[PDB]
RNA sequence: ACCUCGGAGCAGAACCCAACCUCCGAGCAGUACAUGCUAAGACUUCACCAGUCAAAGCGAACCUCAAUUGAUCCA
RNA sequence: CCGAGCCUGGUGAUAGCUGGUUGUCCAAGAUAGAAUCUUAGUUCAACUUUAAAUUUGCCCACAGAACCCUAAAUCCCCUU
RNA sequence: GAAAUUGAAACCUGGCGCAAUAGAUAUAGUACCGCAAGGGAAAGAUGAAAAAUUAUAACCAAGCAUAAUAUAGCAAGGACUAACCCCUAUACCUUCUGCAUAAUGAAUUAACUAGAAAUAACUUUGCAAGGAGAGCCAAAGCUAAGACCCCCGAAACCAGACGA
């Protein structure tokens, strides 16, 4: 799934990534960055050597207990079950781009 | 049928499958087929010799009388003079 | 009486806990929360289908509508950036649409031009030279 | 009654039987009780087997 | 329930993500029994795990009770002084291990 | 949408199904390291590797069965050419 | 005023429904694609006696699998180690 | 044997060690709850 | 009433219409026929929807590979409305045993070897 | 008005199929007296009760019709 | 509160009929019909379920399945 | 539904029985109802000391006050900065081919209220052409254990009492 992002600031992912929690990471794929002038579109993402798009892990919960009920009317039919979904919490430390282009 | 009495509390048989069927200790019954002592002008020959010979029962009505009976019946008999010997074990029966 | 529950005050005591914000005799009595506090659960469940299906139109709505303040339509708006080969979703392409109507306004300039290439190319099929931004890129 | 290492003896039977069947046998063994469990009657050929090993 | 539950902004604490990182874990409080016999797993944790759990997180600070409990407990509290209490009454020492590490893992 | 348009140049109808938008590793060490395989890539290429296998052995039987008709047919001419040489 | 006997979908008088393009449109692509397969399916590549015997040997090998399968099925073993396991629930320190 | 310095280093047998062989005794069920309460077979 | 509605063979003959449209050559026939269901199982006869879990189709948008012989035919020809059927073809020869793991499906019904994820 | 059994259509083409659906019938008769005894193998009026066909052997010569009917105890 | 009183006892009468039948979680799973003082029910069949022994089961290819009085199909069937 | 036949071993002061809707009906056959036979209850709780009314024991069912009302709708869900305002949503159980049904029951709270078991099988032991602490079963069986089978309700029939 897509999010829109910048530096300094957080951002949830619904499953664990089996990272320690203060490790940094570089990811790969980016639609798009953009600065406050212009704009740089891919096809569909852009290249691995233009941009660094760097992130650190930094904690991770058991989601809140989502609660669910299955029932049916009048056939004694009802059931209950309780998640709590591994979440981590990421943040885009800092971001960069190369004069290659 | 009448599963624990009242001066024993224990099952008690009716007689009427005695005196109408016969145990072999693998657990089959017979019978003798019905209908064998009336009408026997208008039948043909070969209807009244189906009818004197026996035959046997399927598992549910055996079943069925096998739940009434007790213990008593299914023992092992070793009567003297009695032409069932050969049949009551069996032999050469796979699955 | 020989085996009775003792913990009955705690097991209906869970059940009304998550059920106090109902008015009236609900979250007060027991039997009308059980109604009430099963029925509050699986609409629960079964509406997340409709925040998706909700949140999902919403950004429609939101694309439908930066795209005609700038001359434009969705339904021909995606059409051509997908033929332009960019993959964004509906939240972002909503939501650079809120914070930069400038970048917005470059993807609605993408996608138009994108469009008189396709009519050049409803003219002659081949036979030309191919729109300079309908050029695929192959992957193998 | 099977004392000491039944791995020993259910592997010794299971080579036995083998070519007799086709197949390696799939028995189940239980050593708490020491005991073993085999598809198929083959207690005439246990028997010899036992009696000319000398158990 | 969403709308009987409270709610909250996403945030972290202090911005623990461009700065040095800081494990936000403070303290960590067991409470054993030298009898009991749902405390097994607990005691065994204390043998081998604990141990490397410390020597790992040099900067959690760990305290162990060992007093008459019917129930063992784990208190966990953090920088902020959220005292978080959880249950490992008749738990498995792998079960234990992957619940202290999340523990460490949260704020 | 644009789904018809994809599968017109031969790319997937729906852009998760395959290519560089999913295929790809979606994460790795700052350091430069690469990050292991996702459980979705796994599964994946075990399902195109059972796939090969199988289109592998489907192609040879084909052709195993096809020879093994024509070997059959060389005996039949030849057991003929036996019966008026006898 | 514009209602209609019983119910609305049986019986001798129901709701007239009617037909709209899209729908047109889609069952012609559903019937159209099934002219590509019906040519696809035709011009077979090998003949009823040509792929007369040429899988039975998988077939014959892949059942002999699920019988060696279905005669594979006993109790599980029992062993000292799982059972006196349990004794350790009382370990102590001394 | 094998079996008896198991049991030298194990700890000592009492009431609270005790479990019977399993698939012995089987769970007792009662038509009480969603599943068999309803109409109890 | 209804039963299982049997097909003239006349109606699968290709005519030289047909082959110009699809590009099939008839010499050279292809082998092995991709499989893929777009139509629900649920109302249809009970022929009808355990031949298609007898091929293995239970899921839609799954392609499955069968073969172009007059036996298995018979099969899919009874269910055709059921699936889309789409040719085998490939230009890099069969898949070598070093090549098992980066295989690629594609939507024109190709099968690439050779899958390094990257453009020219 | 009907309650059991047999044949024809509904049910056209392996089997089965109901309606207080449409028609025709039966509760016998005739000829032998090996219309004697036994026995392989199978079907079966959708269960059972029943109803059916029968090689061969002993012993002998040199059955037709379609329903054409009735269990147990008891006498 | 007499188509035959009221009280106790037999009596927890019986009722193919209605009413209702308490903790959590998972899997499989509506199915031809025959007989019955029988059609509000029951026994058997069939279907379904559990734990197992064995091997074929299903789809089915040419051939094959009525004279009487021109249908979609059906039965069986090695291969696959 | 037998019998012939066979033949058992203790001191009584204990309870894996209950704690006021339980346990005898019982504080008592008392109140009360019925001319009569007869039917038939409900309840109490301090503290060592009440010749100490001392004395937060204070917090807990339903019901109310403290603290009424705000367009619109099974009373909520998704949510939201925000209770409401938005989008979504035809109560529960029984019954039935099928129910929001305008079919049944339910004002609510606390307590009480409803699946007991045998052969025959199956799992786990034990021993084994023997098994079982006479007796019983047996062509690997026998012995022991396990799990398996509800409540409420009629018009009535009979015997003996009590009443003009
Ligand atoms: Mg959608
Ligand atoms: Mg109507
Ligand atoms: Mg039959
Ligand atoms: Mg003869
Ligand atoms: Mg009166
Ligand atoms: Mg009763
Ligand atoms: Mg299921
Ligand atoms: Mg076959
Ligand atoms: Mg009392
Ligand atoms: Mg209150
Ligand atoms: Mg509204
Ligand atoms: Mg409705
Ligand atoms: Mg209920
Ligand atoms: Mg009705
Ligand atoms: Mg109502
Ligand atoms: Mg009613
Ligand atoms: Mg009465
Ligand atoms: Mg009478
Ligand atoms: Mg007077």
């Amino acid at each position: 799934r897509q999010w829109k992002v910048t530096s300094e600031d957080l951002i949830l992912i619904g499953n664990e990534l089996d990272l320690a929690c203060g490790e940094r990471i570089r990811l790969e794929k980016v639609l798009l960055v953009g600065a406050d002038n212009f704009t740089l579109l891919g096809k569909p993402l852009l290249g691995k050597d233009l941009v660094r798009v760097e992130a650190t892990v930094i904690e991770k919960t058991e989601s809140w207990p989502r609660i669910i009920m299955r029932f049916r009317k009048r056939k004694n039919f009802k059931k209950k079950r309780i998640v709590t979904t591994p979440q981590t919490v990421l943040r885009i430390n800092s971001i960069e781009i190369a004069p290659c282009l | 049928l009448t599963y624990f009495s009242a001066r024993k509390g224990k099952r008690k048989t009716v007689k009427a499958v005695i005196d109408r069927f016969l145990r072999l200790h693998c657990g089959l019954w017979v019978r003798r087929k019905a209908g064998y002592k009336k009408k026997l002008w208008k039948k043909t020959p070969a209807r009244k010799k189906r009818l004197r010979e026996f035959v046997f029962c399927n598992k549910t009505q055996s079943k069925l009388l096998d739940k009434m009976t007790t213990s008593f019946w299914k023992r092992r008999n070793w009567y003297v003079d009695d032409p069932y010997q050969k049949y009551h074990d069996r032999t050469n029966l796979k699955v | 009486l020989r085996n009775r529950v003792t913990d009955r005050y705690f097991r209906i005591q869970e059940v009304l806990k998550h059920a106090r914000h109902f008015r009236g005799r609900k979250n007060r009595c027991y039997r009308l929360a059980v109604r009430t506090v099963i029925r509050a659960f699986v609409k629960c469940t079964k509406a997340r289908y409709l925040k998706k299906k909700n949140m999902r139109t919403l950004w429609i709505n939101r694309i439908t509508a930066a795209s005609q303040e700038h001359g434009l339509k969705y339904p021909a708006l995606i059409g051509n950036l997908v033929k332009c080969q960019v993959e964004l979703n509906r939240k972002v392409l909503a939501d650079l649409a809120i914070y930069e109507p400038k970048t917005f306004k470059s993807l609605a300039a993408l996608a138009s031009r994108r469009r008189h290439e396709g009519f050049a190319a409803a003219l002659g099929d081949g036979k030309e030279p191919e729109g300079i931004f309908s050029r695929v890129v192959q992957y193998h | 009654k099977v004392e000491g290492d039944i791995w020993a003896l259910q592997k010794d039977v299971e080579d036995f039987l083998s070519p007799l069947l086709g197949k390696t046998p799939v028995t189940q063994v239980n050593e708490v009780t020491g005991t073993l469990r085999i598809k198929g009657y083959f207690d005439q050929e246990l028997k010899a087997w036992l009696l000319e090993k000398g158990f | 329930t969403a709308r009987g539950t409270p709610s909250r902004f996403l945030a972290s604490v202090l911005h623990n993500g461009l700065g040095r990182y800081v494990q936000q874990l403070q303290r960590l409080s067991f409470s054993v029994s030298r009898d009991g016999a749902s405390s097994r797993g607990a005691r065994e944790f204390v043998e081998r795990e604990v141990i490397d759990f410390a020597r790992r997180n040099p900067g959690v600070v760990i305290y162990v009770n060992s007093r008459p409990c019917c129930v063992p407990r784990v208190v966990a509290e953090y920088l902020n002084g959220a005292v978080r209490e959880e249950s490992i009454h008749c738990k498995s020492v792998e079960e234990i291990s992957t619940l202290v590490q999340k523990l460490a893992d949260q704020s | 949408a644009g789904g018809q348009w994809r599968l017109q140049q031969g790319l997937a109808a729906n852009p998760s199904g395959y290519g560089p938008l999913t295929e790809l590793p979606d994460w790795s060490y700052a350091d430069g390291r690469p990050a292991p395989p996702m459980k979705g890539q796994l599964r994946r290429k075990a399902e195109r590797e059972t796939f090969a296998r199988r289109v592998v052995l489907l192609s040879q039987e084909m052709d195993a069965g096809l020879q093994a008709w024509q070997l059959r047919q060389q005996k039949l001419q030849e057991e003929q050419r036996k019966q008026e040489n006898a | 005023r514009g209602r209609i006997p019983g119910r609305q979908w049986i019986g001798k008088h129901r709701r007239p429904r009617f037909v709209s393009l899209r729908a047109k449109q889609n069952m012609i692509r559903r019937l159209e694609i099934e002219a590509e397969n019906h040519y696809w399916l035709s011009m077979p590549y090998m003949t009823r006696e040509q792929e007369r015997g040429h899988a039975a040997v998988r077939r014959r090998e892949a059942f002999e699998a699920i019988k060696a399968a279905a005669t594979s099925k006993f109790p599980p073993h029992r062993f000292i180690a799982d059972q006196l396991d349990h004794l350790n629930v009382t370990k102590k320190w001394s | 044997a094998r079996a008896l310095d198991l049991l030298r280093g194990l700890p000592r047998v009492s009431l609270a060690n005790l479990k019977p062989n399993p698939g012995s005794k089987k769970p007792e069920r009662r038509p009480r709850g969603r599943r068999r309460g309803r109409k109890c077979g | 009433k209804f039963t299982r509605s049997r097909i003239p063979e006349k109606v699968f003959q290709a005519s030289p219409e047909d082959h110009e449209k699809y590009g099939g050559d008839p010499q050279n026939p292809h082998k092995l026929h991709i499989v893929t269901r777009i139509k629900s199982t649920r109302r249809r006869p009970y022929w009808e929807k355990d031949i298609i879990k007898m091929l293995g189709l239970e899921k839609a948008h799954t392609p499955q590979v069968h073969k172009n012989i007059p036996s298995v035919n018979a099969k899919l020809k009874v269910v055709k409305h059921l699936i889309r059927i789409k040719p085998l073809k490939l230009p890099q020869g069969l898949p070598a045993e070093e090549n098992m793991s980066n295989t690629c499906l594609k939507s024109t019904g190709e099968l690439v070897v050779q899958w390094h994820l990257k453009p020219v």
